[PDB]
């Protein structure tokens, strides 16, 4: 019995669910509340939606001399 | 400063309708 | 599942039964008998065998799993069985309860059929105006 | 009503006549007094979906079921899924 | 070493769907996929928030700013920004206003680790308000940002041909 071979390494064979990568790169608290205001969330989006929504078509429709429709 | 009443389309037509869209998808939940 | 294998009605694949809204919320399952092992037709479209165990498959809703019957009795057997599973537990005990082949007698149970005036000149519109204080809630 | 169609009759016997429709009818239960003497119009409705699958067969003789239910669960509709 | 994994609808039972075929579950795949919020819930959804913020930020370029509404922009603000840094904005609360079908709410910090997870039945929910909160918010600061290393890029280009 040569092929029988004893399965060349098991392995273990399931690897797992075990465990095939670390994890998630070390940048992370290089935003910690870096970028807060989503991270002070803490009652907010009534305020962006005024803010950025007046601020991207306040400004956005206008314009001091056409160059038209 | 010359040629700019630009404003009462997207407050309504697109602004308007942001706030009811999400505002009145109470109708899920609040 | 595997580690615990408790089998009974034999198939392989499919796209066909049980997915999301049967753990969120309820189950539904059919359970039988049967002689020496016979390839049968299925809800869901598919088709398999059966010999025995428990004869216990498990079915997204009991409108599926009571056809077995309405073929699944041109294909011998008194006994054919299914409950109702929950994520946790009972009431509503489905084929359970008291006697079994509906049409015999032991009880009454519900039913009734007539609401306050029978089937007779309901030309007779709706009556009252919704109004609470004249038994109308039934 | 919330499971309210009548297909009631006045026979209620139900060989060669009707027994269709997907578990909601658990009747024969023997009105003191109709012929083959099993009565009435269902058992507790709340469980199955909105056939008239219920008539098609057996005597309903003037209406025979449908829809009519509006309060309307999933389970009482295939779909809540 | 079958004619298969030892052969199987689903990891087990045939009475659920999922068909395992490969396209579905061959290691070639799955691991394709699960620093990420496929198969656990790695750290929070805190900083998952940026790569998926960023990644899916500096696409939408090209598309418009190529594609542009009068294309190919002689206008220092488009190759870029211009006004899609709307998108990541109309969108990053098409999202906040869906975690309001989340709400449940708590605060624990288990992104540290303890003893070998599952996060048991992790299926389902079990992430509450106070989570799609801090991935949402990982997504206004991955989407507009992500607008602008592409805008920032000059941009050298290849071509046709
Ligand atoms: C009632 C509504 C209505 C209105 C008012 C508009 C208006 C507009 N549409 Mg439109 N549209 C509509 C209904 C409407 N649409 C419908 C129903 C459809 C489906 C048929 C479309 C399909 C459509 C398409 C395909 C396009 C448009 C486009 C446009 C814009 C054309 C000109 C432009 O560039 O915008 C002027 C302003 C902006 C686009 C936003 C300005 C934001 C800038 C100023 C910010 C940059 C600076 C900085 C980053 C921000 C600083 C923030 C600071 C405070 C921190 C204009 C805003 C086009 C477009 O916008 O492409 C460029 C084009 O995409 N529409
Ligand atoms: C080819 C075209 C065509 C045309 C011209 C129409 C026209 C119409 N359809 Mg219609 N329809 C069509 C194809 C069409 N349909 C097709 C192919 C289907 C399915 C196969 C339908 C299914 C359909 C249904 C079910 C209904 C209509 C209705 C209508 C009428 C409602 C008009 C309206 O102003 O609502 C305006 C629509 C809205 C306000 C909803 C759009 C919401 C969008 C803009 C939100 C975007 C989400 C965004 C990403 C989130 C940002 C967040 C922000 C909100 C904060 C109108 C006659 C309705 C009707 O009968 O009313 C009388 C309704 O019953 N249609
Ligand atoms: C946009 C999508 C659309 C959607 C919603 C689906 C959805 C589905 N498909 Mg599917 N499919 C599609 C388009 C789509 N398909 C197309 C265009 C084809 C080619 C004919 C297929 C061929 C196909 C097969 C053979 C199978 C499915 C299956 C499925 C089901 C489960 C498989 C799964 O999710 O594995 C997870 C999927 C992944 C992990 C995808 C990873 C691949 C990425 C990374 C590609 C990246 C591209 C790379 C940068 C370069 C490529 C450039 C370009 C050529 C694309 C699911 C219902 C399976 C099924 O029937 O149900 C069980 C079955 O195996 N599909
Ligand atoms: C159904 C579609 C159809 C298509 C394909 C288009 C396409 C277009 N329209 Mg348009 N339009 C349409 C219907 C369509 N329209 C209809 C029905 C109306 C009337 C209701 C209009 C009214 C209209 C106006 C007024 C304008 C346009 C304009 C445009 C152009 C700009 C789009 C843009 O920049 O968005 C941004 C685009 C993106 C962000 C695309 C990103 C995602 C894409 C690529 C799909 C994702 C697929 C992806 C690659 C998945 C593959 C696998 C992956 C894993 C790799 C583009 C040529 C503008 C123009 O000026 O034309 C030259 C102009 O503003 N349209
Ligand atoms: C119910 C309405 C009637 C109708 C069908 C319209 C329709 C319109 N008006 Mg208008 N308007 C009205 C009464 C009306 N108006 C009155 C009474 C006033 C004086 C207060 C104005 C002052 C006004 C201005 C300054 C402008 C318009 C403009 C417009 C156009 C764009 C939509 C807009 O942003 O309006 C803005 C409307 C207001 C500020 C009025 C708010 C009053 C409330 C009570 C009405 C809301 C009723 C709603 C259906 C419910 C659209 C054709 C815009 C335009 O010229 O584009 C072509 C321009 O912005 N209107
Ligand atoms: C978009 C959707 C749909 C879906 C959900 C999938 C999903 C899948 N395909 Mg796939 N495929 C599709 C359409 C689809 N395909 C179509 C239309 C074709 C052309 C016929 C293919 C041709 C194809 C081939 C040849 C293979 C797959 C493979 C796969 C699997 C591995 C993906 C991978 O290796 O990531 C890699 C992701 C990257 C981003 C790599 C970067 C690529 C460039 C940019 C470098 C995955 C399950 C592989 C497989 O099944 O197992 C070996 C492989 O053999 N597909
Ligand atoms: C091709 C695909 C896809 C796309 C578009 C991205 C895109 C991105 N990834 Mg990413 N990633 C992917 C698959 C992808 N990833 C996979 C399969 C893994 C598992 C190993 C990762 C693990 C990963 C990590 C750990 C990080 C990123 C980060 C990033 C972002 C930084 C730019 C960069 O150079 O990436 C990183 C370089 C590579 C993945 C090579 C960028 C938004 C970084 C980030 O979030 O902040 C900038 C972070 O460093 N990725
Ligand atoms: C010509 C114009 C315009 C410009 C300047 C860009 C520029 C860019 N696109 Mg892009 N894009 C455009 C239009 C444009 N796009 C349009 C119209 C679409 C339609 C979907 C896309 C869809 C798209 C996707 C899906 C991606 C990009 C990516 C990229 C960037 C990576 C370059 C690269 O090949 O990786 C260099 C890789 C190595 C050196 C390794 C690059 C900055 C990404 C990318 O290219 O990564 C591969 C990402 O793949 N684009
Ligand atoms: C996942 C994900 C995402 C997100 C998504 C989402 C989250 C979405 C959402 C969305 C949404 C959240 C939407 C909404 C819409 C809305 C609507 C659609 C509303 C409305 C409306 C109307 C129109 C109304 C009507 C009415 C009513 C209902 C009341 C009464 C009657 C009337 C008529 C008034 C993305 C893609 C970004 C990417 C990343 C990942
Ligand atoms: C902008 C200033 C950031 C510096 C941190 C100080 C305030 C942080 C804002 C949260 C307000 C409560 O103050 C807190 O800050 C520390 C983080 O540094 C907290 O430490 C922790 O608090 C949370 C409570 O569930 C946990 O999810 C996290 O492990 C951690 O943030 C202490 O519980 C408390 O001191
Ligand atoms: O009316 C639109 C017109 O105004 C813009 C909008 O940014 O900005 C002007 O404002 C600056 C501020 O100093 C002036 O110097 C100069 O006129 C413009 O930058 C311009 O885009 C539009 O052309
Ligand atoms: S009329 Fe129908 S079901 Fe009614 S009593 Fe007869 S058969 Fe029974
Ligand atoms: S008629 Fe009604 S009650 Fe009878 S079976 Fe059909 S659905 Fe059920």
């Amino acid at each position: 019995d040569l092929e029988d071979i004893a399965n060349t390494t098991g392995q273990w064979d399931v690897y797992g669910s075990d465990a095939p990568s670390p994890y998630n790169s070390l940048q992370s608290k290089f935003f910690e509340t870096f970028a807060a205001p989503f991270t002070k969330r803490g009652l907010l989006l009534k305020f962006l939606i005024l803010g950025g929504g007046s601020l991207l078509t306040y400004v956005s429709a206008n314009a001091p001399q056409d160059v038209l429709p | 400063m010359i040629n700019l009443p630009s404003l009462f389309v997207p407050l309504v037509g697109l602004l308007f309708p942001a706030v009811a869209m999400a505002s009145l998808f109470l109708h899920v939940e609040k | 599942e595997l580690d615990p294998n408790t089998p009974s009605p034999i198939f392989a694949g499919s796209t066909g039964g049980l997915l999301r809204k049967a753990q969120v919320e309820e189950f539904y399952v059919i359970t039988w008998e049967s002689p020496k092992e016979q390839i049968f037709e299925m809800p869901t479209g598919g088709a398999a065998i059966m010999r025995e165990g428990p004869n216990l498959l498990k079915l997204a809703r009991k409108e599926q799993c009571l056809a077995l019957g309405t073929r699944l009795r041109s294909k011998y057997k008194i006994k054919y069985q299914f409950y109702r599973v929950f994520p946790s537990g009972e009431v509503q005990y489905l084929h359970p309860k008291d006697g079994v082949y509906p049409e015999k007698v032991n009880p009454g149970r519900q039913g009734v059929g007539l609401n306050m005036r029978s089937i007779g000149k309901n030309v007779s519109p709706i009556e009252v105006k919704f109004t609470g204080k004249q038994p109308y809630d039934l | 009503m919330s499971h309210s169609v009548k297909i009631y009759d006045t026979c209620i016997g139900c060989t060669q006549c009707v027994r269709a429709c997907p578990t909601d009818v658990l009747e024969m239960i023997p009105w003191g007094g109709c012929k083959a003497k099993q009565i009435a119009s269902a058992p507790r409705t709340e469980d199955c979906v909105g056939c008239k699958r219920c008539e098609s067969a057996c005597p309903t003789d003037f209406l025979s079921v449908r829809v009519y239910l509006w309060h309307e669960t999933t389970r009482s509709m295939g779909l809540a899924y | 070493k079958p004619t298969y994994q030892v052969i199987q609808p689903l990891n087990g039972d045939p009475f659920i769907g999922g068909l395992e075929t490969p396209v579905t579950s061959s290691p070639l795949i799955a691991w394709y996929l699960s620093n990420l919020p496929a198969y656990r819930t790695a750290v929070n959804p805190l900083l998952r928030g940026v790569e998926v913020g960023l990644a899916h930020g500096f696409l939408l370029v090209g598309p418009f700013v190529k594609a542009g509404p009068l294309r190919n922009t002689e206008y220092a603000g488009a190759a870029g920004s211009l006004a899609a840094a709307g998108l990541v904005v109309i969108l990053s609360m098409c999202l906040t206003m869906y975690g309001i079908a989340s709400f449940k709410e708590g605060e624990p910090s288990i992104a540290p680790a303890l003893t070998l997870t599952g996060r048991k039945k992790q299926p389902d929910q079990l992430q509450s308000a106070d989570g799609w909160a801090k991935f949402t918010g990982g997504f206004f600061f991955g989407g507009v940002s992500g607008v602008t290393w592409a805008c920032f890029l000059m941009y050298v280009l290849d071509l046709p041909y």
